[PDB]
């Protein structure tokens, strides 16, 4: 028997089951170190304008 | 204070759009109206001293010499002809408006709240005289005279820039208040004496004391008569008054190391006092005089107690009219005659029979006489200065009698005695002199009624 596979049946990306689990952390690494705090909310008119030498608002 | 800021940048176009010959009477009509309007500012009372912002604010230190800036700028404007008065009408004005923005930046520094904006306008002060002196210096070495100025006063006065950056960012804001109400005392480190000698040398520099006073004599016999009193009165004696304000923080330290600079003040003084006795060129007298009684200045402002104070505050006020009126007056001799010496222009007894009236009265307002305002200061200090130690009264003294003895010298020697009868070119005495005299002497016979004005803060 053994019909010969057509061009380009050796192609077409396949399904298969499988027994063993899908991995998490396959890259053996540590976990992340801290996210970094978001800065969120409206903002007020500042306060007295520059707060340089002078030229107060 | 606005209300004294904003009317001197509109005197300003005036002297643009006024039309040719008649600028003159509308600046000098407008700034005497501005002199009226500045008196009225004397409102200053007890406990508090008054804010005219945030931004502005006056101490009864920065009163007298406020209304002596808006009062020296009239008499000025009208000084200043007859030496430019064939220039060009562009150029007159040009320079009529540099001296207004020279009154504006004064008006700037002395009601200067923080001592940033103080240094920024100080040497915004700075800036137009060099432009002034070197224009319309009518000499040789006008340019060395200017440039020595420049140098000398930035190369003494910019660190104290850093050392001000210093204060501001370590102990927060720099209103006279909040740098007072908060100034905690700073031990006897070395990085604490740098910082005093940095603040303190810089006005050393601008006042100036011995060691630094030849910045001064050039800038003067090498100036026009604008240039001339704007620079000694109002530039010196607000010298004075920034060291008079900067020295209220720095309280321990002082002590420790503020001896060798009363030491070289008071023998520079003894020396100034000797060298303005022998020499010719009759500007340069009064500038060794300016130099002598500024170093007095010193030793009442090194020295801490409120007489010293008071009598500091009197000395620059009557030595800022004084010396200034006899500047004028050495000008007037120039116009007569082109000498600028002193041994040739002789006489004038005989010829010019009021002048010597006003030349007696300013050599008698030079000399201390006694009612007058000059004699309060000196006697305020020498109390004070006699408190400091017992042995220092006699440097005084000696710089009483040399003072008394150089000052009738410089009377007796140019107007008495005999004319050089080769001259023949002098004129009878205008009434514009003869009014800028009276400009100068009755307000100081009329404080000399009244001095509970100009005596500063500890009243
Ligand atoms: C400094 C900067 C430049 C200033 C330019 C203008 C200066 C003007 C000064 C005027 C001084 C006048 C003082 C005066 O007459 O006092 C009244 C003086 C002294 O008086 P007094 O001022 O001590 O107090 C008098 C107070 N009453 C009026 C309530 C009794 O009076 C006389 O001399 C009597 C005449
Ligand atoms: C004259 C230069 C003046 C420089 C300004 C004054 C100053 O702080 O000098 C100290 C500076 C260095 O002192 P500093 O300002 O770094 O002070 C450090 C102070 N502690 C130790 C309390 C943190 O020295 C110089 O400028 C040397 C000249």
């Amino acid at each position: 028997g053994w019909v010969r596979p057509d061009l380009g049946e050796l192609s077409k990306v396949t399904k298969v089951k499988t027994d063993r689990p899908l991995p998490e952390n396959p890259y053996h690494s540590r976990a992340r170190p801290e996210p970094n705090p978001e800065v969120e909310g409206d903002l007020k008119p500042a306060r007295h304008g520059s707060r340089l030498f002078f030229w107060t608002m | 204070m606005l209300k004294y800021i904003i009317p001197t940048m509109m005197l300003m176009p005036l002297t643009w759009l006024s039309k040719n010959s008649m600028i003159w009477i509308n600046t000098t009509l407008h700034s005497l109206l501005i002199s009226l309007t500045s008196l009225l500012l004397l409102n200053q009372f007890g406990d508090n001293s008054l804010n005219f912002s945030l931004t502005f604010f006056s101490d009864s230190l920065s009163t007298p010499l406020l209304i002596l800036t808006m009062w020296l700028l009239p008499l000025m404007l009208m000084a200043s002809q007859h030496h430019l008065s064939k220039e060009n009408l562009a150029r007159k004005k040009l320079f009529i408006s540099m001296l207004i923005l020279l009154q504006l930046f004064l008006i700037m520094t002395f009601t200067a709240t923080e001592l940033i904006f103080f240094y920024i306008m100080f040497e915004a002060t700075l800036v137009p005289t060099l432009i002034i002196i070197t224009r319309w210096g009518n000499q040789t070495e006008r340019l060395n005279a200017g440039l020595y100025f420049l140098f000398y006063t930035l190369a003494g006065s910019l660190p104290l820039l850093v050392a001000l950056i210093y204060i501001q960012n370590t102990m927060g804001s720099l209103n006279f208040l909040i740098l007072q109400y908060w100034v905690q005392p700073m031990p006897n480190s070395w990085s604490n004496t740098f910082m005093w000698l940095a603040c303190m040398m810089a006005f050393m520099v601008k006042m100036p004391l011995y060691g630094l006073h030849l910045w001064l004599p050039k800038a003067h016999v090498e100036a026009p008569i604008a240039g001339s009193m704007v620079l000694a009165a109002i530039l010196l004696k607000l010298g004075g008054y920034g060291m008079m304000r900067i020295t209220l923080l720095l309280n321990p330290i002082t002590d420790f190391m503020a001896y060798p600079f009363i030491m070289l003040s008071l023998w520079g003084m003894i020396m100034t006092s000797s060298i303005c006795l022998r020499q010719t060129d009759l500007k340069s007298l009064i500038a060794y005089s300016s130099v002598s009684h500024m170093a007095l200045v010193i030793v009442a402002i090194l020295i801490q107690t409120p007489w010293s104070y008071m009598g500091a505050t009197a000395l620059m006020i009557a030595h800022g009219l004084t010396s200034s009126m006899l500047f004028c007056l050495a000008n007037s001799n120039y116009e007569r005659v082109h000498s600028r010496t002193m041994i040739l222009a002789r006489g004038l007894q005989t010829l010019l029979p009021l002048m010597a009236a006003w030349w007696l009265l300013a050599s008698l307002t030079n000399l201390a006489l006694p009612p007058s305002i000059n004699l309060i200061g000196e006697l305020f200090v020498v109390m004070s200065t006699f408190s400091w130690s017992n042995i220092t009264i006699i440097l005084m003294g000696l710089n009483m009698v040399i003072t008394a003895l150089y000052s009738l010298y410089m009377l007796i020697t140019t107007q008495r005695g005999k004319h050089t009868h080769h001259i023949n070119n002098i004129l009878p005495s205008f009434t514009r002199e003869n009014a800028l005299m009276s400009l100068h002497m009755l307000p100081l016979l009329l404080l000399s009624l009244n001095p509970k004005i100009i005596l500063g803060p500890l009243y």
